[PDB]
């Protein structure tokens, strides 16, 4: 590596044979990282780099083709997509700064409750049935030979407040296992689906903790359309509707500590 | 299989052995160390004697080695040995009830050679024995047969023809490795080359065997706990054989690795023919010496204690 | 299991027959060995 | 400068100290309270590193003083000292630049963390993160400390810190026989082969054969279900890996705590408790 | 069972799935499904069916035969004797061929069963790599784990094939055993003058740590956006989703830049992957190419200098 | 078989198939450990004695 | 023939396809582990004792 | 052939390409495997002693 060379063989004619490999793998791989995003946006602080560039040191590769299975459409990276929308001002007309939820941040549809309009279909299994689906269509699915049953348990809420019961939970075909809680909120008395990940479990005392949101917003949590089967679309935009709460269901939250 | 939590407790020793981060460092524990020190103690020398009246081969008839000495001296190095070889079974042990002279008793013959042996060391073995020197209890503490001694090891048992492989057993030898566990006789007996680190950039140039370095790697274990250190001790191990940096024991151990052969190959080898079968190995080999020998765990025997040098008849004379 | 009893008597019998088709070619075996290079 | 789909998520909030003064994106960058921090130790430090290298080991003017980055080297102060702090030349610059260290490692996580508080995702990424910096705080704070001296650390040295790991390693003889070692060994490994194992797969399902469509989960499971029977699952693996990765370091931490505070002999000689067992 | 998305909190269970329909050629699927609490607390709780065709019953018999092998003269040696056996097992093991050889076929006794239990071994390997190839045309997938699995294999001929041979010596050959086979890696190097400056060998490092350290990253980020069904990576390599659609953007703001859920997995791949092949080399270049490799740096000036408060005479110069 | 007639209950809660393979099997193993064990130091009519000759006397 | 009479109830509760299979590795494997730990006994018959070497008279 | 009669029914219970293709490998390991423990043992006849020394008029 030394900028001078006095000094010649076999094991150092080799090193540099992958430095160059390397160089370029690392390159490779650039170009992938750029099938998700880029362009960029604005100019906020100009693109960083010991070299800066247009757009990165490497130029954005070609659109790769994706054959989704049967009855399903295909797919393009990277692809020219449409620019979104953001529901949220400017905390300052200096760049880079956020970017204020207007009205009720919780349902504000930005930052953590903001998610991207995901396919408005449905994931299917290898055959074609709706991928993930309720219990209550998923004859075969049963609680596993000792472990709790969860249909029954009463979902409380962050302040603690019980907000309703489980109703049916969601079960996954292609990957045995549970993705959602089929939850009856007690304020709307409407179904809304709740997510293992938010999902907590206290087999004590037959209940589903929430930390996620407070028990009056599992109110307005966003709606499916069809009660059999999940869209993608919906899915996404669901457990997205619980994320604000980690940063909405209270001021403190995004208030500092210190 | 397990995982170890804490068999020895902080804060451990420690010793400073290279420049500053260098890693050469030595770690011992403190507890341990005390017990070494203390149950390894030496015996406080003799008073000191007349010596003049007449000389040992003026009196006494059948005196080979201890002539120089006078009496009282030489009744005093008769006294010595006694309490630092056979303590326990008297004089009797090296001689015959009245025949202060007789050598019937292979254990007169040998403790005649074992004189010259120890003073060889003494006299001519500077390098390694400093000005300090080593007496009968180096090797014996106050015991006919040294407890530290060994023999060529058979190793594992036989499987009747494939038995060969004598590199796969924890031997004490080795500090509890599975090398060949047996170095001290190709080595420390014999005088099979102890290096393979090749000393030329590019190959071609040095045939050693990988073998050949586990063999190394072997004898210097079992040096290592001989002396019971860590190889940082000797080295740093980005250069086991650039001595240029390597350490001045290195060195001193150097001539040892030599005044050990020569301790085995012309005085312990050649009294086997009279000693009996409990002193005599499998292979028909004599229990000869080693770095634990005299060392047993301690790289200065009995920390530095000085004995030899308030013992006259124990260097050349 | 996954059969009756008819089924199951059936088998054993055949199954035996090759059973001592065995012992016996391995008897005649050892033997056969026993003879040239004498083991114990 | 932002992502397709980056605006709709940089919120305000979910800062834990002083976040509205430094709640602000610089480039593809976050602040933030902990984002000036870790600054602040980084050219502090980072610049002391060269100042290093510029000084040397004895001087400026002396033949040592390198700059090839291969032989650049950045050595603790001498165990003399022990807890105490010693001249700048003479071990000074390593203490200070390490302090420097813990000041980037420790505020880069929290840093991570409220970063992960804005966009509502899961504290993992810094929890895990917390494993390779607790492993740091191991090689020069906890045994260190419990070594009683801070020279027991590594210098700050491209190769200069092999030797420091070659040394150590042999002061306990054949350094391979450390249990929590070779434990932790095994975790590095197995990681690497979850890795060769999790990204092929994805790629293989994701990109099929020519004229094939994108396979499905119900492939993957089949896949090693075919080769060695079982599948661990989808998100499994992502925890697997996590495991391993954390355990590779954890064990490691171990590994070298153990090494020196709580066992001074030679390793290759612990596992005699196994022999000197009433069995055999 | 925890929630940070470690511990399958309630598990359900589903008819035997006995894997996806194969093509013509491939033997049906075999063994009856078995269910696990425990285990698919972890994570999946069915098991099997497993494949085994003609290159998988002929590899799972192979190398089936070096492990018997092996584990047979571990118990000779121990002269049957299980007690010392269990005892000894990390230090017993197969010695290769005493240098008494080269590369002739020695007797049973003096290395024979070692190379026999590895050519058992050795195509065993080479065999299930096929095995693997057979598994992914069936379903049309793709050969990245054969890729893969080859680089692994790789390193591993370069401990016998490659190098040893090049050598002209079965000796230069790691041993079947626990404990001694740390030892061959353990006077590998010691032999060729410190791995610690042999260049491919620090460039494999590089990656048994950036292996560890990315799946410690990814295996994470996934977990920490497996609220927003982070886990489901395939239908997020199709049409991207909110998982990845943050998941991303916290690498971005934390380190500046980012890939996409599909092409870090890339990287993984060629992190990982790429391990193994610095590893080979380094070792194929050792004993053949260089000799010391401590020499072999300073000769390029990089070795770094330390100091003199320590150094030892040479007393073969001397006398 | 004399008071092993009360034992007759044990099936039930015993599971036949279970209890008479796994059982084949511990013997399998044992029979060879054994053999194997007494074979180590005992005696070792393999390796010990005579009729054995050719082994020795053949090689030589 | 003895014990034959009320052993093939056996079957009934031993499905067939397990002990064939299993059968075949055990004396297979067993087998195996025979002329082979016996072979590196005494008794070898390979390179022990006759055919007397001829190797040595051969070869050179 | 004889027995042959009788032992017909095997193929009734045991799928045949099952007892095919597990021998026609156990077979495969069992050759490369003779000439194996055989080659190096027994006779090297490949470079052990007969025919005329390869080293010999070879290596000359
Ligand atoms: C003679 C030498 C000995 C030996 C002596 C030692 C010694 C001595 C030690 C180890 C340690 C380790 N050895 Mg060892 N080891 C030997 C042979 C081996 C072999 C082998 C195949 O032969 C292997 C696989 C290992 C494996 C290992 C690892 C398990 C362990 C390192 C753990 C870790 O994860 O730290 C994880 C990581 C860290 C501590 C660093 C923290 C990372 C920080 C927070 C991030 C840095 C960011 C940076 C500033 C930014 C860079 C970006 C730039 C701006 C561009 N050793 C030989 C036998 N080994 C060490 C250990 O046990 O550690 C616990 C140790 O101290
Ligand atoms: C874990 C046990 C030992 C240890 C044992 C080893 C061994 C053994 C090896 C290394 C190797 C490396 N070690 Mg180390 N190392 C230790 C602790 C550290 C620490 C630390 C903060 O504690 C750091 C920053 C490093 C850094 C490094 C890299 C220079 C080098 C590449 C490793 C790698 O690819 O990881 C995977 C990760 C990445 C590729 C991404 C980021 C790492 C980058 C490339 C390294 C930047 C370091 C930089 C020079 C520091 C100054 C930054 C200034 C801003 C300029 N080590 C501890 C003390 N280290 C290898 C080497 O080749 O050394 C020459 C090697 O073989
Ligand atoms: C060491 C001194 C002696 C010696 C002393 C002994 C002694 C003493 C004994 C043996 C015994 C045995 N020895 Mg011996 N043996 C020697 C040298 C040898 C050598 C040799 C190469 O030198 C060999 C190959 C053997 C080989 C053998 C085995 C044939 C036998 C172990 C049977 C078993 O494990 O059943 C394991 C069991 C089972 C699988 C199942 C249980 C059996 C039931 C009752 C039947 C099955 C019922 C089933 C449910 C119905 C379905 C049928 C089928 C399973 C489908 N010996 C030397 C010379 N040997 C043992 C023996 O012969 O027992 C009769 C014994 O006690
Ligand atoms: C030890 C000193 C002697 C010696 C003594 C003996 C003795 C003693 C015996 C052998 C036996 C054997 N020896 Mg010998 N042998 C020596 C030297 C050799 C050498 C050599 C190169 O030097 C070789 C290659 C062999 C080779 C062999 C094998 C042919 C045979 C092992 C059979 C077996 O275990 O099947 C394993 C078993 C099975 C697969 C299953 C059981 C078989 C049943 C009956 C058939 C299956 C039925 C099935 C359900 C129907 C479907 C049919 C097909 C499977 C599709 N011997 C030396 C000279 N050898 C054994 C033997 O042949 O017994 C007959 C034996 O007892
Ligand atoms: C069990 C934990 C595993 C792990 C996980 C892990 N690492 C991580 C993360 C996680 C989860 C991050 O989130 C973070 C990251 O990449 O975020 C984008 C990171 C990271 N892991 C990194 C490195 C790293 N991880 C390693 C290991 C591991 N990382 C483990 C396998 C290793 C090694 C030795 O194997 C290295 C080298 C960094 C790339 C990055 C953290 C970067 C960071 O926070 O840097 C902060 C500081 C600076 C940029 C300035 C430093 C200047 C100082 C003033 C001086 C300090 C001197 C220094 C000590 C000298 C070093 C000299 C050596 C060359 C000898
Ligand atoms: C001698 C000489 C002439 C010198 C010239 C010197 C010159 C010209 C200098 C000027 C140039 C300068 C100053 C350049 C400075 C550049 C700097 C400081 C950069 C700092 C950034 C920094 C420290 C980055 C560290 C990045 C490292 C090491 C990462 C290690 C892990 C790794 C392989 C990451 C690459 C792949 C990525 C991005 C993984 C992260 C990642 C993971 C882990 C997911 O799981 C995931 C899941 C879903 C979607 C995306 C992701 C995702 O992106
Ligand atoms: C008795 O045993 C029973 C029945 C109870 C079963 C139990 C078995 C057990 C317990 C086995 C345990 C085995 C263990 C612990 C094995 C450990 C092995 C280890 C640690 C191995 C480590 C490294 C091995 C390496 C690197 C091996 C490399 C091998 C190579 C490269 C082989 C190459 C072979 C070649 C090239 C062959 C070429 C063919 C010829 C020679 C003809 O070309 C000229
Ligand atoms: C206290 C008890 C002992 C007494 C009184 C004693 C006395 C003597 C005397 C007087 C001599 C010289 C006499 C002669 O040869 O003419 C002598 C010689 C000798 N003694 Fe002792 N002895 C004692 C114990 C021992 C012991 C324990 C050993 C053995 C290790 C030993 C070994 C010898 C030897 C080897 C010689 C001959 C020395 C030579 O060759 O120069 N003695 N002893
Ligand atoms: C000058 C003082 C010494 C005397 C008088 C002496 C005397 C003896 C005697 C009498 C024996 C035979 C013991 C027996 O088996 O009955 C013996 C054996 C032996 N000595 Fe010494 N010895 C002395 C110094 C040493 C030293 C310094 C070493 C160490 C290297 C040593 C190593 C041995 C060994 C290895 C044996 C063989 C073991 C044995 O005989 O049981 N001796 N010594
Ligand atoms: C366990 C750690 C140790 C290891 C791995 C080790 C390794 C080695 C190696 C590989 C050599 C051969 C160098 C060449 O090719 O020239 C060697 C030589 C040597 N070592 Fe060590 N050593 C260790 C500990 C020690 C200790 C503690 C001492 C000091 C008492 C020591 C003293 C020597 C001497 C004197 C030589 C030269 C021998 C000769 O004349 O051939 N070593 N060591
Ligand atoms: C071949 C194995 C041996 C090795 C490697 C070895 C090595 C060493 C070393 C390195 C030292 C210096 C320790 C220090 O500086 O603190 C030393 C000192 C010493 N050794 Fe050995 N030694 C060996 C065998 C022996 C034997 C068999 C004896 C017994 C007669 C012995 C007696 C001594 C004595 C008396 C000292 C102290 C000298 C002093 O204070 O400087 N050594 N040995
Ligand atoms: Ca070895
Ligand atoms: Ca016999
Ligand atoms: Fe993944």
């Amino acid at each position: 590596s030394a900028g001078i060379t006095h000094y010649i063989d076999a094991a150092q004619i080799t090193i540099w044979a992958f430095w160059l490999f390397f160089f370029g793998l690392i390159i490779y791989l650039r170009r992938e990282d750029k099938r998700e995003g880029y362009p960029l946006d604005s100019d906020r602080t100009e693109r960083s780099g010991g070299r800066v560039k247009v757009v990165g040191f490497p130029d954005l590769p070609d659109p790769k083709t994706f054959v989704l299975p049967h009855n399903g459409g295909t797919v393009v990276a990277p692809r020219v997509e449409a620019p979104v929308a953001v529901n949220a001002t400017p905390f300052s007309p200096a760049p880079g700064s956020p970017l204020v939820p207007n009205g009720d941040p919780m349902l504000s549809g930005f930052g953590p409750a903001a998610s991207p309009d995901r396919p408005k279909h449905c994931d299917l299994t290898f055959e074609g049935l709706p991928k993930i689906v309720p219990m209550r269509v998923a004859k075969e699915f049963s609680i596993a030979e000792g472990d709790p049953d969860p249909r029954g348990m009463t979902v409380v809420g962050l302040d603690g407040e019980v907000a309703g019961t489980v109703s049916d939970v969601w079960v996954d075909r292609s990957e045995p296992q549970i993705r959602y809680l089929e939850v009856e909120v007690a304020a709307n008395k409407k179904k809304v689906l709740l997510p293992i990940g938010f999902s907590r479990f206290d087999k004590k005392a037959r209940k589903v903790k929430v930390d996620a949101i407070k028990a009056a917003h599992f109110a307005n949590v966003p709606t499916l359309s069809n009660p059999d089967q999940v869209t993608l679309y919906e899915e996404d935009k669901v457990c997205a509707y619980y994320a604000g709460g980690k940063l909405y269901a209270t001021a403190e939250r995004a208030g500092p500590l210190l | 299989s397990v995982m170890l939590l804490g068999c020895e407790g902080p804060p451990p020793g420690t010793e400073q052995i290279g420049y500053r981060g260098v890693g050469m460092e030595n770690y011992y524990n403190k507890r341990q160390r005390a017990l070494s020190i203390q149950a390894n103690q030496p015996v406080e020398s003799l008073p000191a004697a007349d010596s003049t009246g007449p000389k040992a081969s003026e009196v006494y008839q059948n005196v080979q080695v201890l002539k120089d000495l006078s009496v009282g001296e030489f009744t005093r190095t008769m006294v010595a040995v006694t309490t630092w070889v056979s303590p326990k079974e008297g004089c009797n042990y090296c001689h015959v009830p009245g025949n202060w002279a007789s050598d019937d008793i292979y254990t007169k013959v040998v403790s005649r050679r074992m004189f010259e042996l120890v003073r060889a060391a003494n006299s001519d073995w500077k390098a390694h024995v400093a000005e300090t020197g080593v007496t009968c209890y180096t090797c014996h503490r106050g015991n006919p047969v040294p407890k530290y001694a060994w023999v060529t090891d058979p190793g594992p048992k036989y499987p009747s023809g494939l038995k060969p492989t004598g590199q796969n057993y924890g031997s004490k030898t080795v500090a509890y490795a599975s090398l060949p566990f047996d170095p001290l006789t190709p080595f420390l007996d014999q005088a099979n080359e102890i290096r393979i680190t090749g000393n030329a950039a590019l190959a071609g140039s040095n045939p050693a065997s990988l073998k050949q370095a586990e063999w190394t790697f072997g004898l210097m274990m079992n040096i290592s706990d001989s002396l019971g250190v860590g190889c940082t001790f000797c080295h740093n191990t980005r250069a086991f054989n650039d001595w240029t940096q390597s350490t001045p024991k290195r060195t001193t151990a150097w001539y040892a690795i030599r005044h050990v052969r020569d301790i085995n190959q012309n005085y312990i080898w050649p009294l086997n023919d009279v000693l009996p079968a409990s002193r005599k190995g499998p292979y028909g080999d004599p229990l000869r010496v080693s770095c634990m020998t005299c060392h047993q765990a301690v790289n200065k025997p009995l920390y530095g204690a000085q004995m030899a040098k308030d013992y006259p008849g124990l260097y050349k004379t | 299991t996954g059969l009756t009893d008819d089924e199951a008597k059936e088998f054993h019998a055949i199954f035996m027959q090759s059973m001592y088709a065995w012992f016996g070619l391995v008897v005649i075996a050892h033997l056969l060995a026993w003879l040239y290079r004498p083991w114990l | 400068a932002m992502l397709s789909f980056e605006k709709k998520y940089r919120v305000r909030g979910g800062t834990l100290i002083g976040g509205d003064l430094f709640d602000f994106w610089v480039g593809p960058f976050y602040v933030g309270f902990f984002g000036v921090v870790g600054f602040c130790f980084t050219l502090l430090g980072v610049l002391l590193i060269v100042w290093g290298a510029t000084i040397g080991p004895t001087g400026p003017t002396s033949d040592l003083q390198t700059y090839n980055l291969w032989r650049i080297s950045i050595a603790p102060p001498d165990l003399s000292y022990g807890l105490r702090m010693a001249p700048l030349t003479e071990g000074g610059l390593w203490q200070i630049i390490t302090i420097c260290a813990a000041g980037a490692f420790i505020s880069w996580a929290l840093r991570e963390v409220e970063i992960c508080r804005k966009l509502g995702i899961g504290f993992h990424v810094p929890f895990a993160f917390s494993f390779a910096i607790g492993a740091y705080l191991v090689l020069v704070f906890v045994r260190p400390l419990l070594m009683g001296a801070w020279g027991h650390g590594f210098p700050y040295g491209i190769l200069s810190h092999l030797d420091w790991v070659s040394n150590v390693g042999y002061q306990f003889l054949h350094f391979h026989y450390n249990p929590a070692h070779m434990l932790a060994i095994s975790f590095f490994f197995t990681n690497c082969l979850a890795l060769s194992m999790h990204g092929s797969l994805i790629l293989s399902v994701t990109n099929p054969q020519k004229g094939e469509p994108v396979k499905t989960s119900e492939h993957e499971n089949t896949f090693f279900r075919d080769i060695v029977g079982y599948s661990i699952g989808a998100l499994a693996i992502h925890r697997l890996g996590l495991f391993l990765a954390l355990s590779a370091a954890f064990w490691s931490a171990v590994c070298i705590l153990i090494s020196g505070p709580f066992w001074t002999r030679g390793w290759p000689e612990w596992w005699n408790w196994w022999l000197e067992l009433p069995l055999w | 069972p925890e929630y940070q998305n470690i511990f399958t909190a309630v598990q359900v269970r589903a008819p035997a799935y006995p894997g996806v329909p194969l093509p013509k050629g491939n033997l049906p699927r075999i063994g009856r499904p078995i269910f696990s609490y425990w285990l698919g607390k972890i994570g999946d709780a069915q098991i099997g069916p497993i494949y085994l065709g003609l290159t998988g019953t002929l590899s799972i018999f192979f190398g089936l035969v070096a492990i018997s092998i092996i584990g047979f003269n571990m118990l000779a040696s121990v002269h049957w004797d299980v007690f010392q056996f269990l005892k000894h097992f990390f230090w017993l093991g197969l010695e290769p061929p005493p240098p008494q050889y080269g590369l002739r076929i020695p007797p049973l006794s003096e290395g024979g069963w070692w190379l026999m239990a590895g050519l058992f071994l050795t195509l065993s390997i080479l065999l299930w790599w096929v095995r693997t190839y057979k598994r992914a045309e069936a379903l049309g997938m793709s050969q990245h784990l054969s890729w893969a699995f080859a680089a692994a294999i790789f390193f591993y001929l370069v401990l016998g094939f490659i190098r040893p041979v090049m050598m002209g010596s079965w000796a230069k050959a790691v041993p079947f055993g626990i404990f001694p086979h740390l030892d061959w890696t353990a006077a590998f190097s010691i032999r060729y003058g410190n791995l610690y400056y042999n260049p491919f060998h620090m460039l494999s490092i590089a990656f048994l740590y950036g292996s560890a350290l990315l799946f410690a990253m990814h295996g994470a980020t996934i977990l920490s956006v497996s609220r927003f069904g982070g886990d489901r990576e395939i239908d997020q390599i199709t049409h991207r989703g909110t998982a990845a659609e943050r998941a991303a953007l916290f690498w971005r703001w934390t380190m500046g830049f980012n890939v996409t859920m599909e092409s870090i997995h890339r990287w993984a791949w060629w992190c990982a992957v790429l391990t193994v092949i610095t590893a080979g080399i380094g070792i194929l270049l050792s004993g053949t190419v260089v000799d010391n490799w401590y020499l072999w740096a300073v000769k390029h000036g990089m070795a770094p200098a330390y100091p003199e408060v320590v150094t030892a005479v040479n007393p073969y110069e001397t006398a | 078989f004399t008071m092993n007639a009360n034992l007759y209950k044990i099936w039930l809660i015993l599971d036949p198939r279970r209890v008479l393979v796994s059982i084949v099997a511990f013997q399998i193993v044992l029979g060879l450990l054994i053999h194997m064990i007494v074979l180590s130091t005992d005696l070792n009519w393999l390796d010990d004695n005579i009729p054995v000759s050719y082994q020795a006397l053949g090689k030589k």
